[PDB]
RNA sequence: GGCUUGUGGCAGCCAAGCGUUCAUAGCGACGUUGCUUUUUGAUCCUUCGAUGUCGGCUCUUCCUAUCAUUGUGAAGCAGAAUUCACCAAGUGUUGGAUUGUUCACCCACCAAUAGGGAACGUGAGCUGGGUUUAGACCGUCGUGAGACAGGUUAGUUUUACC
RNA sequence: CUGUCUACUAUCCAGCGAAACCACAGCCAAGGGAACGGGCUUGGCAGAAUCAGCGGGGAAAGAAGACCCUGUUGAGCUUGA
RNA sequence: AUUUUUGGUAAGCAGAACUGGCGAUGCGGGAUGAACCGGAAGCCGGGUUACGGUGCCAAACUGCGCGCUAACCUAGAUCCCACAAAGGGUGUUGGUCGAUUAAGACAGC
């Protein structure tokens, strides 16, 4: 019914520098740089500075927006929160090999930017997956048959994990019985 | 080794060929050829080393009035070997086998082509002279 | 397979809801199917387990 | 060909039941809503100073309500096989015995031997075995001439240069 | 499962030289319409003049349908009219 | 053809009642059409309308206003008319009747 004003605000930690211009949000922190283009959202992004204290706040509001339009405010706020978390602490995804008979052989290429799977269900085909920008994959030593994906962008790390998972789908078999694959087992922060 | 190369087909359906085995059949009447997907109006045709379905027109009563597999061992239609020499036999001949390719008889009366011997170990073992 | 790894794989392969109309694979807490061709049907059943 | 769709064919809805238990893996009784014009009917609008009347052969194209092939979801999916469903008409869907046959039924191969339209595609493209002139035989009917949604044999297929 | 060869045509030339047929004419999709358009409606398009074939269409030509029905039209034949 | 109406599953089927229309009739509108809407007509000038329209085709506003819809099925787009049903949707938009809640409503800790 076109609510007059829907508004939400988030606090910005002092250790992160943020810039907003034409719905283009730049996020800066010790771990690096992250960028996002929110031009597709018909919202008003404002950065509020408290002169006495100096803490930052990001306010996103929609004027005369419907429920569908208003649903994007929290989405944008969560995206900005994810950017802050990635630039301060980083993101760490953990994947585990599951197999019944044929152990899965993983070969990390140079730079920890690609992986090779060779013995999935005793298959002679070699599966190739390339890590996305800013995401590295390493073989865990303390945990048996575990892959660790680290990066600054949550979306890129999660998409790399999804690519690894989907590259090892079982076919022409009852997947309930044939449970072999590589699956995400834990989502966390590097720091 | 590898796989058989194509050779000229010279025995279309309804062809009657001599029976070179010891079963007792005198001739084999081809009714179809194994592995033929075919085309409209095109008669299925076999060559040396092919397995065909056939009936015995002259021979022992036990072998007549039924369908059995057979393998062609000789053909009169010339075919080209990979070395460029065209070769052919004096007559058309075949041997009765089971679906697995085992010879029903025990001996072959004449020579057999090298392709058939390479394809069917039992026929080669029962053969006298290859090529 | 270890019980923990078996459960981890089952989370992706077994714990699902199946749309009766279009057989679409859905998350275990799904109430309506996400597929357009079945009109987002609310007739869902659990994915059958091995017994 | 046109209207219609009773009939034919193809789908859906409810859920009493079937399915070792369990309505909905797979089915769906009692009821009930539809779609299609490759069935057959109903009608008689067009054609009787004539639109060549069966089938086969050849040739092209088109449809999907998908038989096979590509990619998928589901299962009373261990494997193998099978079944249900989803995108999907790009490619292919055969050689023979009997019958004029459409249809049917067998033999054989094959990945498969799916279903259909195009004036029930196509005779100045063929063929003419069948129907459907005149000859003739049989059976039944008729006093008879003759008849026959019965059988049989022989019976002219025209013309393009607009 | 077609290939090839010979003659005569077709073909091109000199000479010679008809006929059938012809409301006007001649590219299509759909619509409606006498329920299957070359013309009408809406679109697609559309560029002088010529040659050799071809059999999709012109619901092509050839005949005032011989089938069927009607007429208070016959005619060949039959009989218990 | 509106309404009344018989046989028939139905039919652009077949048959009746009143009235009107086409046939015998052009003209404006419905793209197109014997019957629908408007309206009936000597040959002309001017003005105004009927039905129907005013983004282009194409004469007349991209005129002044309020809401709804987003169609990844060819979204939808005007009597006759050139079709669509039963069942469904946690798509979205209004309403109706109920239940809990600052002695603190629902989800997670
Ligand atoms: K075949
Ligand atoms: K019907
Ligand atoms: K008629
Ligand atoms: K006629
Ligand atoms: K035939
Ligand atoms: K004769
Ligand atoms: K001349
Ligand atoms: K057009
Ligand atoms: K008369
Ligand atoms: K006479
Ligand atoms: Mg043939
Ligand atoms: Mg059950
Ligand atoms: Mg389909
Ligand atoms: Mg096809
Ligand atoms: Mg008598
Ligand atoms: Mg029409
Ligand atoms: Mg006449
Ligand atoms: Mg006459
Ligand atoms: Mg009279
Ligand atoms: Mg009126
Ligand atoms: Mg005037
Ligand atoms: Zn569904």
């Amino acid at each position: 019914m076109k609510t007059i004003l829907s508004s939400e605000t988030m606090d910005i930690p002092d250790g992160v520098n943020i810039k907003v211009k034409a719905k283009q949000i730049e996020v800066e922190g010790p771990r690096g740089k992250l960028t996002r283009n929110f031009k597709h959202l018909n919202l008003d992004f404002q950065l509020i500075k408290d002169e006495e204290t100096g803490k930052k706040k990001l306010k996103i509001d929609a004027w005369f927006g419907s429920r569908k339009t208003t649903a994007a405010i929290r989405t944008a706020l969560s995206h900005v929160e994810n950017l802050i978390t990635g630039v301060t602490k980083g993101y760490r995804y953990k994947m585990r090999f599951v197999y019944a008979h044929f152990p899965i052989n993983a070969s990390i290429s140079g730079g920890n930017k690609a992986i090779e799977i060779r013995n999935f269900l005793g298959e002679k085909r070699v599966r190739k997956v390339d890590m996305l920008e800013g995401v590295t994959v390493v073989r865990s030593e303390k945990v048996k048959d575990e892959l660790v994906l680290d990066g600054n962008d949550i979306e890129l790390v999660s998409r790399s994990a999804a690519l690894i998972n989907q590259k090892c789908h079982v076919k022409n078999k009852d997947i309930r019985k044939f449970l072999d694959g590589i699956y995400v087992s834990e989502k966390g922060r590097i720091v | 080794a590898g796989n058989k190369f194509r050779m000229s087909l010279g025995l279309p359906v309804a062809a009657t060929i001599n029976c070179a085995d010891n079963t007792g059949a005198k001739n084999l009447y081809i009714i179809s050829v194994k592995g033929i997907k075919g085309r409209l109006n095109r008669l299925p045709s076999a060559c040396v080393g092919d397995m065909v379905m056939a009936t015995v027109k002259k021979g022992k009563p036990d072998l007549r009035k039924k369908v059995m597999p057979a393998v062609v061992v000789r053909q009169r239609k010339p075919w080209r070997r990979k070395d460029g020499v065209f070769m052919y036999f004096e007559d058309n001949a075949g041997v009765i086998v089971n679906p697995k390719g085992e010879m029903k008889g025990s001996a072959i009366t004449g020579p057999i082509g090298k392709e058939c011997a390479d394809l069917w170990p039992r026929i080669a073992s029962a053969a006298n002279a290859i090529v | 397979i270890e019980p923990s790894l078996m459960a981890l794989a089952r989370k992706y392969n077994q714990e699902k809801m199946i749309c009766r109309k279009c057989y679409a694979r859905l998350h275990p807490r799904a109430v309506n199917c996400r597929k357009k061709k079945c009109g987002h049907s609310n007739q869902l059943r659990p994915k059958k387990k091995i017994k």
